[PDB]
Parts: structure tokens; C-alpha cells; sequence
């Protein structure tokens, strides 16, 4: 009777509706995967990971079955697995399947794509988790550029990686690449109004930037950054 | 108490096909799955009149469901309820278990996983396959220890089909069934052991016609059939899927059960039935008998069987018996009503016996262990695909040892 | 006895009156389906409030005082194949164009041309009747023939007679999601009707006609077919006092309950509830006492009303029990705590016309119905009147209001007059605080 | 309360296939026109048993009633209720409404006057054609003028087919369609807008087999049966052909609905079909979305769906939705029931919309024409068989007037 119950039989339907779908026409695998993505939430929110990581190997499986072989399909569903090993707290699984999920796309043409810049920001933080700050540089610079020359400089996910650049420099105490990191961050997320950007990442770099200013010295433009992340939260109750 | 199945291999998929179609006729359905009695145990209520099954039709080699899904029984399985994935488990277990299994596992249990949380009162698997190929019992093995992983608490009944004594009909057969025999001995809580050379004799004297695998099967899918009678057709001495446990399997190891069908509208008066339930050649499977006794026998009979006879039937039966010598007097066997016999017949037996005679099944499957596994002499199959002969040889020393388990309850 | 006449008009009133009379008819030992009763035996209860006497060899059928009007053929059809030789088909009058949304096609259009045929036909009834105490129209205040022609037949018929009350049992618009996309429109021109040339509009609201199916009675989809029982169950509730003359029945008319239930001439929108709400599985155990029915009576989802009722002002209440009582000191006495529990309105000192019938329910055998005349019946008329001006500030839809006769002026005293109906209330309710 | 039909051009008479073979299994006819529900709506009874329909399949290029008439389906249209001459109105609407036009229209008219002084309760037309071609949007804006000067108290509505965004299909199509459209909005009460852009691509997610325009007219054949529906299969809120011009039409401009159908015998559990019915994708026309906000929409649910559903569906659907500010909060959404499906399916649904995103179509057609009519660029052949450019830019002020009536109703 309860909520998420009912959100579970209502997504449950439509996997095995999807499910069938594919049993008339093993084609159509790619939905599979998205009514599948939002089962295995719930199924994760109540804390059933073994059943959501059976939904994406079931995915996994039928995208592996495919007489012409899908590899950015393979690519998404790997890091759908990673992003589940990660918030089951099981770091090592979740860097190893972002890793494959890379390998794959190497492999094939699709090195500079969304999914793989993705993939390499996501990665990237998993590493720092892992303390291997190198590597995680290296991941995130990689997603950086990609975004770059896919989105402008002016969009949501370069100035995302800006920030996650920032807090991995800022955590390993190099306080002038950080700055710069989150000022980029901030210069592309003032210029982003509409719900293409939410209001509270740009109180997260507000936040981010006080940290940096205060580790520099600078306790002034540091208070005027945590008074506009705190105007910016306040402001969003209206 | 609603049962799952699940038919793995070619030798469950082809009961799957004599099964589901003795279940809608017990049940009183057409074969599209409409209506034409306890409904809910095999078949999942979907609409008002259609009923699905609650069967797996899971399988490598896609042919059989195409056999199953072409002809005239594509509407009653849904389709969301099966796998069919080339290669075939090509009569090798680490190929079932390992190569081909590994790739299908993931779907199998996510569509076993959206069948039960369909319900509402699981209590079973009747899983179905044979402990021969690589098929059923390579993903067999490895549906058992998945299912188990997941649901520890809730009866696994393995239907398996051992290899012949007689001949093969597998190279590779006697090492297919001990790592298959490892994991339903360690993850079922009762096998149903049958096979194929008694299977083609009590055919034979049952029909008068050369019998086929489909007339074996009709056999196999009343056994499997009355098992789950006195749990869906209720009568008196309700005997559910715990009480073949419990009653049946003594020791943690002896639950690998021989089981019989009588008569082999017909009807048939019941004093005779009896005789014919516990004669030693319906017993379907080439157990030992000069050097056997019984453990635990079962007696459901289902129709028109009323339960004044068996005080003076089944007390006669059990003097005529050989249990062990721990077992008392006039005990020793459990028995069980249903108030519905199946279509075509008028009064049914079955006979879940838990014998000695079942290890001289075990003692062959070794003795043609023992020479084919110290002489590789199909090893390199397995060990190209992921088993070596340490997870093999470990696969030995548990049956070894359950051969000697009932030596051990003599 | 008080005959009284119950007009069906729209579909969403033929398929309650569809319903209603399957009921009536079952409910006095009638065949729903000839309308003869069972052969030799006359009929329980008094048959000739609701029915009248067609042939006079005992077992004939009973015509009942019932004229359905719509402007689209398949809803009568639907009944003709659903009834028989039950109604008179003389009364059971259908066009073939329909009115759809259009409030001035009921009103003013293929409505006008059926009122003629119409009052010909009350006529005939009302001539036949003992002396008429009551007419009940159910309809709808959303689409455009039970809120077109509902706002026409009312509006001819007191015109016409005057000395008899119309009890409009109508259905409002679900705030939810509106059935009709001129559905905030055709409530606003039948709320000229309904508040001034009806006695009383005794509401439903689809909205809370699911929620006390879904909740209530334990099914999953409640269909309009039960949406049709919920409501019908009340209706041959507050009806069970004007039909049987039993062991100590208050014989309510309609006039007797709305002298209980209209206080001044502009707040007689009356909400209902009904209890048990228990569902026909033989929940007999469960079956729920006089102490216990009355808690649930007067939840907030316990109305057929889209308003909170225990978050506003119960201004005149009238709670009819209906069915076998062993208790009548333990009656009354739920209601002294509900004296107390209840947001009363001093403006008036007590207010519970309590109506008993001994001849029970078809569905329960302790059934009770209430009539609490409600001040939260502007908040959902509020949400009518806001749902009008956000249609009304663009001047929604087009001409197709206009070019039937109507006029902007019209429109814009039906809108005054739903906000002098909406204020009537918010006059009500802090002069009742 | 029994609708006339009108075929006319090539995209017309083709539809005329698909909706008389469908408009016969509904009512469940076979192909003669005898009987194998309200059945006098489509079908003038002749006989007691044969049920000719009211249809006139008026057409120039008379090759497209030669497959009608010769294959399998010459017993059941009457041929008093027809037109076949040459030429064919040479994708070329002056042919089509001048210079062909006049040669057929006073047959067309005492055709339909044939048809409809049979007739016992006439309400409509179900006016089937595309508005591109030279027959159906040429002959079509004639027989729309003609019908309305002759039936001005009756709904005539359009069941057009809008040239594809895709490519062209016809060199002078943009011209056809601001000929059409503007005779469109004169005449009929309301028109429902098709696009073959997107009954290319619903049907190709439908079928697993690349569509023609037999299948794609199968999409186009419920839709022209499920707005009809509800006034012959009655069931509950019965929605005449009168509603769909008070509920649906706010304007007196704004009458170019966008039609969809779900399920895309074939059931649906039916909180989904809501998101089928109402999928932006499923619609059936190229409509603005990131631009456009509904006026009214509409939702005929057919067959077995049971009212209380929509509570719950419809009301999320509708939060869902984009109106405009002016449509109030749960409200603006009209419902429809029918008590039969279609044959073939369990449970459909229709979904009327009339929206300001048709206006793209129509801001299509006019910057199509905006270029190609001041360059004189297909403009001779209307000059040359009677058409002025003093007639065709009035067109375009109209249809330039009526692509700012929805940009005007946001
Ligand atoms: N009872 C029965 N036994 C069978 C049937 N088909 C095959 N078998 C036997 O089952 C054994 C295993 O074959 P199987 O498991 O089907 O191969 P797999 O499916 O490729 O694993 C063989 O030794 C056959 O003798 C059948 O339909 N019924
Ligand atoms: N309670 C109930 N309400 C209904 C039923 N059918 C329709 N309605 C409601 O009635 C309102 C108007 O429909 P209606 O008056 O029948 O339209 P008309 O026939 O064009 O006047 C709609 O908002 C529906 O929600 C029904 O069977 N029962
Ligand atoms: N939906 C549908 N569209 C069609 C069909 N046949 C042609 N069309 C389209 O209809 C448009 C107009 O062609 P049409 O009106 O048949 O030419 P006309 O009959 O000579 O006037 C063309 O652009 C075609 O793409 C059909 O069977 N179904």
C-alpha cells in the first residue's frame, strides 16, 4: 500500500512490458535498458542491490545477444553497473566497471562521446575516493576537454568538471589550481539561468570558492562567497 | 502456496511441453491458457479467464520452444517468462554452468524474480531437467545455486532425468551428473530422481506402442504432477512442498527420491493400486534391490481412493517392504490424499521413496566417474571453459560421499 | 402518499437514474428489468411515492415517476436495453444531436426544442401523482445537457408550479481533472439555476466518489458504475423516508427536509455521505455499529464532496438512518459528541434533522445517509468560480456560447451571480464563526 | 445520428480501404457487405442481411477503385455512391476544383443527396483526404464548399493528411495545402490534421516490417473510426460528433486537431495507454512541442477501460500536459468511452488535440509558400485552369491569419 511499493509494481510493469517488447523483436534493447534504469533505483532505494544489479546484467546479456554488436549500448549499461557498485559502497567494482565501460569505447570509434566524457568524470571522482590523485587528474582533464569540444565552454557539464577539478585539488591542498578550477566554474554558471542549471550548484561553488579563499588567506572575498551561497539557498524558498 | 517451475535443458523443456499440458487438464484449462480447484499454485492469474503459467521456460538450443511456442502452445507461455540463447550448453557442463550460463543467469533469475514477486504465497520450484546434458544440468546447476542465494528459506524441488544405465546417450554424461548431483545436493531440499531405462520399460508395459519422449514424459508429468496434487487439489492429509522434507529426508543428504506412478476413465479398485504404487518394477529409476532398504516411502493417492482401505492395503504394503532397521513397525511410511484425480484417470498413486537403492544410481555415476576422470577422458572440455579437475574431483568427493551416506542408513 | 418525480437529465444523471432505479425497484420487491413485481404479492414498502399503479390486475408492471431527457440518443438506448418494460418509453425521450459542453445547446437550443415534449411529460406525471411533494432532477453540473437543460427544466418547472421542492441531485465538476474542457463554464451557468430557481442542488463530486470506492470499497478502478452506486445508495437513502411508512419511520418530505436544511434562500448546496462505506464482500463481522458509523460519517474523506468538510462549517446537518436499530438513546447521543467534535455554526443552535426507517438498505442492514449542508460548498464552488476566470480573463473558448443567444452581459451576471452564491457562504461562515 | 462518408482523392480513397475494411470488422461485416452495436451509422440498410455503406468514393485518376472494385471489395460500395473520371485532377488544385471539379461536383452532390434523403438522422461527415495532392485537396476544397452551402446546420469534418515536413511528395504541395486549408477553415467544423512524417514512424515502431500506405492508413482508419465511435458504439459519456466542436474547437479559427492512438487480440493494463495515448511522439502530426502549449485536447478510451481509471490516469496525464493559461487547472481535457473495442484490440485510445503546435504546420506551409508563391514558381498551372494570384495570396492571408490565431491562443 505504501509509496515506493507502488512505484515499484507501476515500474515492474512497464520492465516486463519492455521485457516482452524484446521477445517479439530482440531489436529494441535500448528501452529495455531505460525502464530498467528506473526499476533498479527503486530497487537500490529500498536497498535490494542484488536485484538491481540482476536487471543490468539482464540488460547486459540481451545487448551482448545482439546480431550487430552495439558498442556504445555496452558502453552505457557497464557504467549503469559502475554508478550501482558505486552507491552500494563497493569502490573497487565501480572503478573496474567504469574501466570497462572505457575499454570498450576505446575500442571501438567512440572515445569522444557523452557517455565516455561521462564516464571519465565519474571515474575520475572514484579515484580520488581510492586517494590516487594522479590518475584522477588525468580522468577529469580527459572529461574536461571532451566536454569542451562537444558543449561550448559555456555549458552545465564543463563547468560540473570545473568544480569536481576543484574540490580534487582543493582536498590535496593545491589551493591556486582550485581557484582557478571553481572561478571558471563560477564565470559559466553565472551565465546559465534557466533550467538548464539549478540554482544550487552555483551555491555549491560559492561554497567551494569560501574554502578555497579562506586556505588562501583571502577571509573577505571568502565571507563574501559563503553570504552569497547563503542568499542563493535562502532565495529558493520564495 | 503457489509454485514456480522452471524448466531447464531439453530434457525439462520437453517434460515442460507434457507437463504444462497435463497441468491445464487437471486444472481444467484449454491450451491458450483460458478457462475452459486451487488455480493460483502453477498458474498466475493475468486476467479474468487467462491463465499463465508460473514456468521458466529458460533453455539453450532454441528449438525446443519453437517446437513448444510454434505449433499450438505459443499463446499460453508468455514470453516474458523464457530465454532462448545459441550456443547450446553444447552437452558440457562448463558451458551450462560457466560459458552459456553465466550470459543467461542474469535473465533467468530476473524473470524467476518477476514471477514471484508476483506472489502472494511461494513456497516451491518445481524445477525440471535432467542431470545428464549440459543444458539441464549445467544450467541447472547453476540455476539451484542462484535460487538458492536468493531463497534460502523455500523448498527447491530438482525433477531430474538421470542418465541411462543401459547405454550413454552422452559421452560426457557421467561427469555432467556428478557436478550436477554436487549442487542439488547442496542447494535442493528433495531431488526426484527418474530415468530413462525405466521410463522406457513401464512405457512399454503401459502402452501397446514403442514409447517416445513424449510417452515417457506423460509418466514424468503425472510424478511431477501428483507431488504437487495434495497442495493444489486438497482432500484430506494435506501433504504441502514442506512435508516432503521433513517426512521424506532423514539425514542432510539423503534427499534424492525414487518415485512411481499407478495405474500402469481408468479406473481401478485399490487393493491392487497399492501393489502397483510399491511393485519394485514401477518404481522409476534402476535402484538396488537384493541389497536395499527403504528409508522413507510416500503414498499419494489421489481421486477416488477413501482413506479406510489403506489401514488394510498399506499396513499389507509396508510388511512386504524393506525399511531400515531404524524405522518402526507399522511406520516408516507418510501418505496423502487428493480429492481430484487427473483427466483420464479415476483413482492415481505416486510414491516418493527415499531408498539405499538410489546410492547404486550414485555408485554407477562414480564408477564411471572413477576410470573417466583419471584418464582426462573428457576433461579438456571443462577445463577449456572455466572448470578445472579440482572443482571436479571436488564434485567426486561429495557424491562419494553421499553414496556412502546411504550405505551409511542401512 | 408524497409522490415525487425524479427527472434524469444528462448522461451523467440517466446513468446514475439508470442505476437509481435499478435500486428503487429492487428495494420495494420489483423487477428491475419489466417492472412487474413478483406475481400476486403487492410490493414492500409504499410503492406509489416513486411508482405509479399501470393496469390494475396486481401483478403488472409499475411505471415510475420518471422522465429521462437527453439530447444524445445512447444514453436512453442504453437504458431502454437496461430496463424493459420498466418506464414508460413516452418519458423516456432522446434527440440525435447532443449538446457536448455547449451549455446554451441544452439551454438554449436542442434543449429548448425538447422542453415542450419535456413538461408535457411532467405534466402527465404530475396530473397522475397523488399530490406531488418533491422533484428530484439528477444531473450534472458539468457538460451541456444536464447542466444546459437542468438549468432550463428547473427554471421551468418552479416558473410553472412553484409550490414543490427540486431537490437537484447533481454531480459536480472533479477538481481533479475536468471531464468536460468547458466544464468551468457549464457549472457557473447552471449555478444561476441551481441557486436561485431550485430548492436545493444536492451535490456529488467524482473526485470523492472514487476515493470512497477505492478506499472504501476495496476495489481497484472504481467504474462509473459504481461511482453510480455510491451516489444511488445515497439517493435511495434520503429518499428511504419519503418511500416507506414502517414501525416508526420519520416520514421526511422533501419539503420537511429542506425546511430542516435551507436556512435563508441562497445556501441549500448540500453535500451527503453515506455509512457503512463497508464493501458487499460480507465483511459481517465487521459490520459497524450506530456509535461507530457516525466516526465515520464525518471524516473529511467521507462526503461525495471534493471539500474538507471538518475544515469548515457544518451549518444544517441532517443525518438519515435507515435500516434495523436496536438503539435509540445510543442513536443521538454519537451525535451529542458530534455536537461537540463538528465545526458547527451558532447562527444557528442545533442542527441534525434525524430521519429513521425501519425497511433497511438493499447493500447494508444499519445503513445511514447525511445531508450536512456544508459552508466548505464554496470552496468548491470557489474552485469553480477561479477556474472560471482564468477562462473568462482570456474569453475562452470562442463564439460558441455566443452565437447560440447568449451575450457577454449574460455571462457576466452568471458569474456575479456564482460569486454572489460562493460570498453567500463566506456571508455564512465568519457571521457563523 | 448516422454519418455520411466522403472519399475523395487518391489519399481519400485509400484510406477508403483501410477504414471500410475496418469499419466492417468493428461492426464485424464481411467483405460482401452482409452480416457475418449501432450499425446505421456507416451502413444504409438495403436488405435485411447486406449493409451498404455511406460512403461516396469520389475520385479523379479512376485506378484506385479499380484495385477497390476489382480485387475483393466491388459487392460491398454501390455504385450509384461513386465517381470514376478522366483526367485527374492533375496534382493541381485549380483541375481539381475548377477545371475537373465542375465536371463532377453536381454528380458528387446528388450523390450525397442520394445518400443523405436515405436518411433518418444525419449528423456528419467523415470527409477522408489529404490536403496535398490535386483530387483530395482540390476536389476536396470544392466538395467542402458545396456540402457546406447545401448542409450549413451539419459538422463536416476533415480527415486530411497534411504534407510531409520530411520532403515534398508533390512539387506545387504547399500550394495545394493554403488552397485546401483555407476552404478547410471556411467550411468545416473541425478537421483533423495527419501527417505522413509521422505515420511513417508510428507505424514503423508499430510493425516489424517497413510500412506502406496500406498500413499507414490503419493508424488513420481508427482514427477515423475512434472519433466515431463513441456515436455508435455507445457505452458511457457518450461524445457525439457535436462535441467535438463546442469541447474541442475554442475559437472560431482553431479547429486543426492532432490525433493519436494507442495501443501502438491486443491488451493494455491502462495506466500506461494514458502515457501512450498522450506520448508526444505518438501524436500524429509534426507539431510544435518546446513551443507549444494544448488549447483542448481530447480522450476517447475504447473498449474495455473502466472509468474509474482515468481519476488517477487521466488527471496525472493532465498535470503532464501543457495548456495555456487560460484552460484552468484539472480541467480542459474532454472523455469519451465506448463499450466495444476495435477488432483486433482489447482496450484503445484516442486523443483529439487541438494545440498550438499545429500552427508549425501551418507556419510550414506558408514559409513554403512564402517563397515559392512570389517567385511564380508552380503558379501558371493555377493561372491557366482558372485560379488567380488574386485568389491564392487571399488564401494565404487566411491560413497566415490562422497560423497567428494559435500564437494568438498561447
Ligand atoms: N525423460 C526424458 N528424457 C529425455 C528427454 N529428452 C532427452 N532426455 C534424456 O535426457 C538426457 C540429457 O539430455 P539434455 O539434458 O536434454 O541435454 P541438454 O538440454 O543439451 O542439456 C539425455 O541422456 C536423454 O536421454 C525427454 O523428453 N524426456
Ligand atoms: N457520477 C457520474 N458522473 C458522470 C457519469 N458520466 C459522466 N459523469 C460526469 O458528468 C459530467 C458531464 O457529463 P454529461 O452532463 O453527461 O454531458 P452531456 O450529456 O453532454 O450533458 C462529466 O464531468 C462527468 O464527470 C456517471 O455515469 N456517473
Ligand atoms: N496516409 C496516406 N497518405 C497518402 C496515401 N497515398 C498518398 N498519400 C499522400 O497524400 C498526399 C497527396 O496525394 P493525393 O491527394 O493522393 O493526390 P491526388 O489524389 O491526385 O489529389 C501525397 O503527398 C502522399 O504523400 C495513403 O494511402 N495514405
Amino acid at each position: 500500500d505504501t509509496a515506493l511499493e507502488r512505484q515499484i509494481a507501476s515500474a515492474s510493469r512497464s520492465v516486463e512490458e519492455a521485457r516482452r517488447l524484446a521477445y517479439h523483436d530482440p531489436i529494441r534493447v535500448g528501452a529495455l535498458v531505460e525502464q530498467i534504469s528506473v526499476l533498479a533505483d527503486l530497487r537500490q532505494k529500498e536497498g535490494d542491490f542484488r536485484k538491481a544489479e540482476s536487471l543490468y546484467r539482464e540488460a547486459l546479456f540481451r545487448a551482448q545477444e545482439l546480431r550487430k554488436q552495439d558498442p556504445d549500448l555496452l558502453t552505457g549499461i557497464y557504467s549503469l553497473l559502475a554508478h550501482l557498485y558505486d552507491r552500494w559502497g563497493r569502490m573497487d567494482k565501480a572503478a573496474e566497471f567504469y574501466e570497462l565501460a572505457l575499454k570498450i569505447s576505446a575500442e571501438n570509434g567512440l572515445e569522444e562521446s557523452d557517455k565516455v566524457a561521462t564516464i571519465k568524470n565519474n571515474l575520475a571522482m572514484i579515484f580520488k575516493q581510492l586517494r590516487k590523485f594522479e590518475r584522477a587528474e588525468g580522468y577529469y582533464c580527459e572529461a574536461l576537454e571532451t566536454f569542451q569540444r562537444l558543449d561550448g565552454e559555456q555549458s552545465a557539464r564543463v563547468a560540473s568538471v570545473y568544480n569536481n577539478l576543484g574540490v580534487l585539488y582543493y582536498s590535496h591542498m593545491d589551493v591556486d589550481r582550485a581557484q582557478v578550477m571553481h572561478e571558471r566554474a563560477l564565470a559559466i554558471r553565472q551565465n546559465l539561468h534557466e533550467g538548464q542549471m539549478d540554482p544550487a550548484d552555483l551555491s555549491q561553488t560559492f561554497i567551494n570558492l569560501g574554502a578555497v579563499y579562506k586556505a588562501a588567506g583571502d577571509f573577505q572575498k571568502a565571507e563574501a562567497c559563503v553570504d552569497r551561497a547563503k542568499r542563493i539557498r535562502a532565495a529558493m524558498n520564495g | 502456496r503457489e509454485i514456480l517451475s522452471i524448466h531447464v535443458g531439453q530434457c525439462g523443456n520437453q517434460i515442460a511441453d507434457s507437463f504444462w499440458r497435463l497441468a491445464l487438464r487437471e486444472h481444467g484449462l484449454t491450451e491458450a491458457g483460458t478457462l475452459k480447484s486451487n488455480m493460483e499454485v502453477f498458474f498466475h492469474k493475468v486476467r479474468d479467464g487467462k491463465y499463465v503459467p508460473r514456468a521458466v521456460l529458460v533453455d539453450l538450443e532454441p528449438g525446443v520452444i519453437a517446437r513448444i511456442e510454434g505449433g499450438d502452445m505459443s499463446q499460453l507461455f508468455d514470453e516474458s517468462s523464457i530465454v532462448r540463447k545459441i550456443p547450446g550448453a553444447a552437452n558440457n557442463w562448463a558451458r551450462g554452468y560457466n560459458v552459456e550460463g553465466e550470459k543467461v543467469i542474469d535473465q533467468i533469475m530476473n524473470v524467476i524474480d518477476s514471477a514471484v514477486e508476483k506472489t502472494k504465497g511461494l513456497q516451491g520450484f518445481l524445477m525440471t531437467h535432467s542431470i545428464g546434458g549440459g543444458s539441464g544440468s549445467g544450467l541447472g546447476s547453476l540455476i539451484l545455486e542462484r535460487l538458492r542465494q536468493a531463497y534460502p528459506k523455500k523448498r527447491i524441488f530438482t525433477f531430474s532425468v538421470v542418465p541411462s544405465p543401459l547405454i550413454s546417450d552422452s559421452a560426457v554424461e557421467p561427469y555432467n551428473a556428478i557436478l550436477t548431483l554436487q549442487r542439488i545436493l547442496d542447494n535442493a531440499d528433495g531431488a526426484v530422481l527418474l530415468d530413462n531405462e525405466a521410463l522406457f520399460r513401464i512405457a512399454k508395459a503401459k502402452l501397446n506402442r514403442s514409447p517416445n519422449y513424449m510417452d515417457l514424459n506423460n509418466i514424468i508429468a503425472l510424478i511431477v504432477s501428483s507431488v504437487t496434487a495434495s497442495l493444489r487439489f486438497p482432500g484430506k492429509l494435506n501433504t504441502d512442498l514442506s512435508e516432503f522434507v521433513t517426512n521424506l529426508v532423514p539425514f542432510p543428504g539423503n534427499h534424492f527420491l525414487t518415485a512411481s506412478f499407478a495405474p500402469m476413465q481408468v479406473r481401478t479398485n485399490f487393493p491392487d493400486l497399492a501393489r502397483e504404487t510399491f511393485a519394485q518394477d514401477n518404481f522409476t529409476a534402476a535402484i538396488d534391490w537384493q541389497q536395499g532398504v527403504y528409508l522413507a516411502a510416500s503414498a499419494l493417492f489421489r481421486g477416488d481412493v477413501k482413506a479406510k482401505d489403506v489401514d488394510e492395503n498399506m499396513a499389507t504394503i509396508r510388511k512386504s517392504l524393506n525399511y531400515a532397521s531404524y524405522m518402526p513397525a507399522s511406520g516408516g511410511l507418510k501418505l496423502g490424499y487428493a480429492e481430484t484425480a487427473p483427466e483420464g484417470f479415476a483413482s492415481s498413486g505416486l510414491a516418493l521413496v527415499n531408498h539405499t537403492g538410489i546410492a547404486a544410481v550414485f555408485e554407477r555415476l562414480i564408477a564411471q566417474f572413477d576410470i573417466m576422470f583419471d584418464n582426462h577422458a573428457y576433461t579438456h572440455w571443462y577445463e577449456n571453459a572455466g572448470v578445472s579437475r579440482d572443482m571436479m574431483a571436488k564434485a567426486r568427493n561429495q557424491i562419494a560421499t553421499l553414496a556412502q551416506s546411504y550405505r551409511d542408513a542401512s | 402518499v408524497n409522490n415525487t418525480i425524479v427527472v434524469s437529465i444528462g448522461q451523467a444523471g440517466n446513468q446514475i437514474a439508470a442505476s437509481f432505479w435499478k435500486t428503487v425497484c429492487l428495494e420495494h420487491g420489483i423487477d428491475p428489468l419489466t417492472g412487474q413485481t413478483a406475481p400476486g404479492v403487492a410490493p414492500r414498502g409504499n410503492w406509489s411515492s416513486f411508482f405509479s399503479k399501470l393496469g390494475e390486475s396486481s401483478s403488472g408492471s409499475y411505471v415510475p415517476r420518471a422522465i429521462m431527457v437527453d439530447l444524445e440518443p445512447s444514453v436512453i438506448d442504453n437504458v431502454k436495453a437496461t430496463s424493459g418494460s420498466l418506464f414508460n418509453p413516452a418519458n423516456l425521450i432522446s434527440r440525435t444531436e447532443g449538446a457536448g459542453g455547449n451549455f446554451a445547446v441544452g439551454y438554449l437550443g436542442a434543449g429548448r426544442e425538447v422542453l415542450p415534449e419535456v413538461m408535457s411529460r411532467l405534466d402527465y406525471e404530475i396530473d397522475k401523482c397523488d399530490n406531488v411533494g418533491g422533484i428530484i432532477v439528477l444531473h450534472a453540473i458539468g457538460g451541456g445537457t444536464g447542466s444546459g437543460f437542468g438549468a432550463l427544466l428547473i427554471e421551468s418547472l418552479k416558473e410553472k408550479y412553484g409550490e414543490i421542492p427540486v431537490l437537484s441531485c447533481a454531480v459536480l465538476p472533479s477538481p481533479q481533472v475536468s471531464s468536460v474542457v468547458t466544464e468551468p463554464y457549464n457549472t457557473v451557468f447552471a449555478l444561476n439555476t441551481l441557486r436561485r430557481s431550485a430548492d436545493a442542488c444536492l451535490i456529488f463530486d467524482n473526485e470523492a466518489l472514487f476515493d470512497l470506492a477505492h478506499r472504501k470499497w476495496n476495489i481497484e478502478s472504481p467504474t462509473v458504475d459504481d461511482l453510480n452506486l455510491l451516489i444511488t445508495e445515497a439517493l435511495a437513502g434520503i429518499t428511504a423516508s419519503m418511500r416507506f411508512s414502517g414501525f416508526l419511520t420519520v416520514e421526511i418530505t422533501l419539503r420537511e427536509l429542506l425546511t430542516n436544511l435551507v436556512p435563508q434562500p441562497s445556501l441549500h448546496f448540500l453535500m451527503c455521505a453515506f455509512a457503512p462505506l463497508t464493501p458487499p464482500d460480507r465483511s459481517k463481522f465487521e459490520e459497524l455499529g450506530i456509535e461507530e458509523m457516525i466516526k465515520s460519517l464525518f471524516d473529511n474523506g467521507s462526503v461525495f464532496a471534493a471539500c474538507s468538510p471538518m475544515e469548515g462549517r457544518f451549518l444544517s446537518t441532517a443525518v438519515l438512518y435507515r435500516g434495523i436499530m436496536e438503539d435509540k438513546p445510543l442513536a443521538d447521543a454519537a451525535l451529542a459528541a458530534m455536537r461537540e467534535k463538528l465545526p458547527l455554526t451558532y447562527w444557528i443552535p442545533t442542527a441534525f434533522k434525524i430521519g429513521y426507517v425501519e425497511q433497511p438498505g438493499i447493500s447494508h442492514r444499519k445503513s445511514m445517509v447525511l445531508l450536512a449542508n456544508n459552508t466548505e460548498i464554496a470552496r468548491v464552488l470557489d474552485r469553480i468560480c477561479h477556474n472560471f476566470d482564468k477562462l473568462w480573463q482570456r474569453k475562452a473558448f470562442a463564439n460558441w456560447y455566443l452565437n447560440e443567444g447568449m451575450s457577454e452581459e449574460q455571462i457576466n451576471v452568471l458569474r456575479a451571480s456564482a460569486q454572489e452564491l460562493v460570498q453567500s457562504y463566506q456571508v455564512a461562515e465568519e457571521s457563523g464563526a
